[PDB]
């Protein structure tokens, strides 16, 4: 459960 | 071409900016939320499933963290300057218990990148390389990952034998600190294993999720 | 030339040959013998001072064992050939609870050797690279090694681009399997020590002697 | 004091 790093790469920016 | 080093160097470009074991900790969470934006900016990467772009990170992320600090530490003497702002020299660190490491970090890396004056097309290059390493466990297409790192290194050569015509052994040179990278990588990763079982040193979230 | 090709491919000819983890220490004690033999027979490798030899081969003896049995298993199946004849395969190195070591040797090393037909010049040539490494701490004259370093890499290069002229990335590719070879030595490395810490493992005097 | 390994390094042969 890599909570912080799956978060960061999903967001499209 | 389907990799340009034109991409890569804009990727480098676009992310630039008392305990020193808290001061590097707090530096090295900072970096890895701009680990991830680095990594966006890569051709193909983001083009990867979630769970390889997960496993690269997860298996590339402190060598990527120490290529940048390293290339950023040229100019400076003795010591390594971090993305807080805060020059760390060598003293500090041996005062700290964190020397030998840091001799290594000095004498493997940034020495070896101020003597031949590895340039940032070069840096993003061989983080990239990093980054696509067809080694990792648990990829669902490590031939994938290969041929980026193909492409890479293709690249890469094409830029040395067209920017440094005069030195032949560049590109060579270039892949021969990977080596060293490696091994301090997993020199540090030990250090901060360490720093994060003992409760001496503050490990701020994201850090601290690297490390489980 | 200063550092032939043919030399390096001579000394690899030169010196050509239930508990596993105690197979494995036997062979390695075995070769470490041998080890000595090979450097001596590399060019230039005799000329330096007797305590720059002793710095580069104590640097360096873990990865050099690993790069032989490594390519010398490249025709064996899920499994690695040692050099006192014996095949040891992946379920009996999971069996003595060193499969993930085990496993890293087959996917980053042996595997890859084969893919790619690594042949024993390349093998020599990659040895030579990483016996004159110039990043080991004590040496009299590190640019003396870079410089050694520098001139077998060349003549990888140009045995690549002769050999096999098919293959133009045939040259970072070898040069790319040396940061797995730094990471599996010390894993290794790490697992000797416990080994001999423990005195689960008989460890013969010439390898005891590499772990002090 | 790397006993065997200078012992094999100064032996010529
Ligand atoms: O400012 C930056 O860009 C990041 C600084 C940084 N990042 C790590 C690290 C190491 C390894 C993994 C992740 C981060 C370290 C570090 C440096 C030394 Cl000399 C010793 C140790 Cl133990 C760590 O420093
Ligand atoms: O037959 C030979 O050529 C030498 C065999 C050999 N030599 C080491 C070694 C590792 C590291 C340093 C020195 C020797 C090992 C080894 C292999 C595995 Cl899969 C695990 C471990 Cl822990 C060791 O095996």
């Amino acid at each position: 459960k890599h909570k912080i790093l799956h978060r960061l790469l999903q967001d499209s920016s | 071409m389907d990799m340009p080093v034109e991409r890569i160097l804009e990727a480098e470009l676009a992310v630039e900016p008392n305990d020193p074991v808290t001061n590097i900790c707090q530096a090295a969470d900072k970096q890895l939320f701009t680990l991830v934006e680095w990594a966006k900016r890569i051709p193909h990467f983001s083009e990867l499933p979630l769970d390889d772009q997960v496993i690269l990170l997860r298996a590339g992320w402190n060598e990527l963290l120490i290529a940048s600090f390293s290339h950023r530490s040229i100019a400076v003497k003795d010591g390594i300057l971090l993305a807080t702002g805060l020059h760390v020299h060598r003293n500090s660190a041996h005062s700290a218990g964190v020397g030998a490491i840091f001799d290594r970090v000095l004498t493997e890396l940034v020495s070896k990148m101020r003597d031949m004056q590895m340039d940032k097309t070069e840096l993003g290059c061989l983080r990239a390389i990093v980054l696509f390493n067809p080694d990792s466990k648990g990829l669902s297409n490590p031939a994938e990952v290969e041929a980026l790192r193909e492409k890479v290194y293709a690249s890469l050569e094409a830029y040395c034998k067209h920017k440094y015509p005069e030195q032949p052994g560049r590109f060579a040179k270039l892949l021969l600190r990977l080596p060293a990278l490696r091994s301090i990588g997993l020199k540090c990763l030990e250090h901060l294993f360490f720093f994060k079982l003992i409760g001496d040193t503050p490990i701020d979230t994201f850090l601290m999720e690297m490390l489980e």
